[PDB]
């Protein structure tokens, strides 16, 4: 057939016709990709072809260059780079020449340019791209479509390529973008595109923002764009202001007073939701930036030095004007509430909580008057806003300042629990929950505890919207009650606590709430179960009766599930069924850690089977598997060596969990389970080690696996060594090499997503060495024979730790584990290790740092390691 | 630009609760391991 004719068939609302066409395309690509790519571009580049065929042609190209799977994307990029440079050129010309020739709105060529550029640019393989787009945008004779398309393309490029590689082209790119954003531009569409392209490009414009000439130019075009009549440009320009505020807070003092304040404040007052949200976001963001800076200042203070950056306290200064604006917006609720919708009302509430944690006590005098004037207002919108505002300012101000205001407010709050408006009852429940969480003394009172409990117990029967918050209120009330009781009981758990008198009533009600037919609304069922878990955990000893009765109830429902593959009709049925599965396991995880080691033995067998079958049949949904495995860990923890009885039948499931690797959390649970099995079974886990070790090594040698699994595996290696000791010599060589390779790892000292990941892969290595060292050293007398096997690796371990002392990244977690290693090394090799440590200076300062640190464990271990090294000197 | 997860109890869904559950476990493993090593070495 004719390629164009096939492309048009890809839009047929006929399953077979689509399949026929799709398969034709897939095999043309397989046979000769370079030629296929060429012929499609020719189609896309021709205006004479139908809209349909062109768009289809662009789709086939994009899908040949990019993907959602980073692994598949990389594969397609190199596959494309491998193509004859003469072939690629043709496609690049056709694709670039298409810009402006499309009548179709969302440009199909745009995506292709980006798809190709993402591969070429990082290797200067397409030097004609940028100059062309710039030319397209700047040219005073360029059409509207020409401009829009190109801007779209620039936007895709900035959104898809690593900012690290456009950093040198930021110059020309900004020129094209800003030109498109200028006020004098006829088309609002061009403006929209340029402004969205700007948002995507800020990450790599640091160098430009550093030049006041260019900075001012950018800030003016953007502020000017927030004044554009087309609401779409308004909103996008506002978004740019939010991101700029994050990235370049330090340069903002020049523009805050003179313009940003007015612009953002005016936006919050807009009646256009889209706009109001952007203005509210701007300030919530300022609050976040300033709270971080407050942490930086507080931290620098303890290190006896000035912070690298300093806040300008914009929120504190805008406080007077934001609060009246924010509280009035709380008045804009949507009676018909959709709890998945983000509107100005919800945003104002959150902004208020942020300002409160940011400006602490300063906010109270600005918010109380609105709360006082409206707490008794007949209009529910205002009554509700007043309780919300009250609940929003409970965190941040000094408790000593709030307690009294909260005590004097209880009577009205209790009354509000019975307000006729559902909206109002919903908020009042949340507010009670927040008092129980932040200012508990006001709730655990001999005056209000009783009427509060009756209100909360009745609330569990109310509409989902209300009962949900009531569940959470109860969970936090239970915590505060537990704490106030065991403050000083001279032993483990408290004898009693104020919730004892009605502990059974509460648990009975939560269980009822758990089976409400409308439990799917407002995550009611989940909350009811999560609340029950917290109530059981945080219970007094004299509540153990109801806890036993409750545990029997949990097991019963546990089986009702296994035999519930019947009702599962619609797809949503398989999902909500899964949820229940998790809740029950999670609720199990909780009871098991609360039951007498004797009680848990009668339940063990019956449950192990329940967790056994729940895994086999239910292969779909890893969330269940994750809680099922976590439940198993919980059981293993209780039973102990006794668990051995099942290991034989659970082996396959343990493996599966480790093989998965596609659902990192199911695998992280498996690995986590392996480790518990070690602390439980001990040497008795020797027979199952070959399997696990084989599986663990495979997981590591499979770069496709989520990076968050590697450190967990490395960590568990140290535990397995401790569990089997000498029998580990069997894997030593492999593991140390693995540990050796991981320890040399290193990312960019800028990407904090990695800077915190490296300190996770580092701690795991230190914890792996520590385990290995301890495992081979036996248990008592002088350094045992085995550890000598590691003696030759001693040098790097110290080097690794030495380099760690260098990078001022660290983490009191890494410092502590390293300190513990230095120590164990002194106890494993002796005098030797001393000559190697005084060689690497950075280790001395690290131990010094540990001695300081407000992390007791970081101190203890750094103090201990120092003592050990000191003993080697004064030894021989 | 959406902080729904910060609105009342909206952010306390199943994914978030599972994440916290795992957090409690990971930290619980440390306490067991840290206290077991501290009794091998002989320290505070």
């Amino acid at each position: 057939m004719e390629l164009i004719t096939i492309l048009e068939k890809t839009v047929s609302p006929d399953r077979l016709e689509l399949e026929a066409a799709q398969k034709f395309l897939e095999r043309a690509a397989v046979e000769n990709l370079p030629t296929f790519l060429v012929e499609l571009s020719r189609v896309l580049a021709n205006p004479g072809n139908s809209q349909v065929a062109r768009v289809a042609a662009g789709l086939q190209i994009k899908n040949s260059l990019t993907s959602k799977d980073p692994d598949i994307k990389a594969q397609y990029q190199q596959r494309w780079l491998a193509i004859d440079a003469n072939a690629r050129r043709e496609v690049k010309n056709y694709v670039l020449h298409t810009l402006g020739t499309e009548t179709y709105r969302p440009s199909s060529a745009s995506q292709c340019v980006a798809g190709i550029a993402c591969a070429e640019i990082p290797v200067n393989q397409w030097p004609e791209l940028i100059p062309q787009l710039v030319a397209n945008v700047t040219n005073p004779n360029s059409t509207e479509h020409m401009k829009e398309s190109t801007l779209e393309a620039i936007g895709y490029i900035c959104q898809d390529i690593d900012p690290e590689q456009l950093q040198d082209k930021s110059n020309e790119i900004l020129t094209a973008i800003i030109q498109g954003m200028r006020k004098e531009e006829p088309s609002n569409n061009v403006k929209l595109a340029a402004t969205n392209a700007l948002l995507n490009s800020l990450e790599f414009t640091k160098a430009n923002f550093d030049k006041e000439s260019e900075r001012h130019f950018i800030m003016q075009v953007v502020c000017e764009a927030t004044q554009c009549p087309d609401t779409r440009v308004r909103v996008a320009a506002l978004q740019n202001l939010v991101k700029i505020m994050s990235l370049y807070y330090q340069y903002m003092e020049t523009y805050m007073g003179p313009a940003l304040f007015a612009i953002t404040i005016e936006a919050m007052k807009s009646d256009i939701d889209e706009v109001a949200l952007q203005g509210i976001e701007f300030w919530s963001n300022v609050c976040d930036e300033e709270m971080d800076l407050a942490i930086e200042a507080s931290e620098a203070a303890e290190q006896g030095r000035p912070p690298e950056h300093t806040s300008k306290f914009y929120a504190k200064g805008a406080l007077q004007y934001l609060v009246p604006i924010l509280t009035q917006t709380l008045t804009k609720q949507d009676e018909n509430d959709d709890d998945d919708d983000w509107n100005p009302c919800k945003a104002a509430g959150v902004c208020l909580m942020l300002l409160a944690t940011c400006c602490e006590d300063d906010i109270v005098p600005h918010v109380l008057p609105f709360i006082k004037e409206h707490i008794k207002n007949p209009d529910w919108r205002y009554r509700d806003a007043a309780v919300m505002a009250f609940g929003c300012i409970l965190e941040g101000p000094e408790p000593s300042q709030l307690k009294p205001l909260v005590i004097q407010a209880m009577p009205t709050l209790i009354e509000l629990m019975k307000d006729p408006s559902v909206v109002v009852r919903d908020t009042a429940a949340w507010t009670v929950g927040r008092i129980c969480e932040l200012l508990p003394e006001a709730a655990i009172n001999d005056v209000y505890l009783a009427p509060l409990l009756q209100c909360l117990i009745e609330g569990l029967s109310a509409e989902p919207r209300v009962a949900s918050n009531v569940c959470w209120a109860f969970s936090s009330l239970a915590e505060a009650a537990y704490e106030a009781a065991d403050v000083a009981d001279d032993q483990e758990e408290p004898a009693t606590y104020c919730l004892s008198s009605s502990f059974e009533l509460i648990v009975q009600k939560l269980l009822e709430t758990t089976d409400r037919p409308d439990g799917h609304q407002n995550n009611l069922r989940s909350s009811a179960y999560e609340s029950l878990m917290e109530i059981v955990k945080n219970s007094a000893k004299d509540c153990y009766p109801a806890v036993q009765k409750t545990t029997l109830v949990i097991m019963e429902r546990l089986q009702q599930v296994l035999q519930m593959e019947s009702h599962i009709q619609s797809t949503s049925d398989r999902i909500q069924f899964n949820d229940l599965q998790s809740l029950l396991c999670a609720t199990l995880q909780n009871v098991l850690r609360k039951v007498q080691h004797q009680d848990a033995l009668q339940i063990s067998d019956v449950v192990m089977a329940s967790l056994l079958r729940m895994f086999q049949s239910t292969a779909g949904s890893g969330g269940v598997q994750e809680d099922a495995l976590m439940a198993v860990s919980t059981l293993v923890e209780v039973l102990g060596g006794e668990f051995l009885k099942y290991m034989e039948a659970f082996k396959p499931f343990l493996g599966i969990g480790l093989k998965n690797y596609a659902e990192y959390q199911v695998c992280l649970a498996a690995v986590g389970l392996v480790g518990d099995l070690c602390r439980a079974l001990q040497s008795n886990i020797i027979p199952f080690c070959d399997e696990v070790m084989q599986l663990l090594l495979e997981n590591l040698g499979n770069e496709n696996v989520h990076r968050s699994v590697k450190p967990q595996i490395l960590s568990v290696f140290g535990d397995i060594a401790l569990a089997i000791g000498g029998e580990f010599k069997k894997y030593l060589e492999v593991v140390l090499n693995t540990l050796q390779q991981a320890s040399q790892a290193q990312v960019d000292k800028s990407d904090y997503d990695m800077v915190d990941y490296l300190n996770e892969l580092r701690e795991s290595c230190l914890e792996a060495y520590t385990g290995i060292v301890q495992g081979l050293k036996g248990d008592q007398e002088n350094v045992h024979p085995d550890v000598m096997l590691v003696q030759p690796r001693v040098e790097f371990i110290l080097s690794f730790i030495d380099h760690i002392a260098g990078d001022e990244d660290h983490t009191d977690g890494v410092v502590a584990c390293a300190a513990g290693l230095i120590g164990d090394l002194c106890t494993a090799f002796g005098k030797d290790v001393l000559k190697l440590v005084e060689a690497r200076p950075m280790i001395h300062e690290l131990l010094t740092e540990g001695r300081r640190s407000k992390t007791n464990k970081a101190k203890t271990l750094a103090r201990w390691a120092t003592k050990e090294l000191r003993k080697l000197k004064n030894q021989a | 630009a959406a902080r729904l997860h910060r609105f009342k109890n909206k952010g306390k869904d199943s994914t978030e609760m599972r994440r916290r559950r795992i957090e409690v476990n990971v930290e619980l493993r440390k306490a067991k391991k840290d206290d077991q090593m501290l009794k091998r070495r002989n320290v505070s």
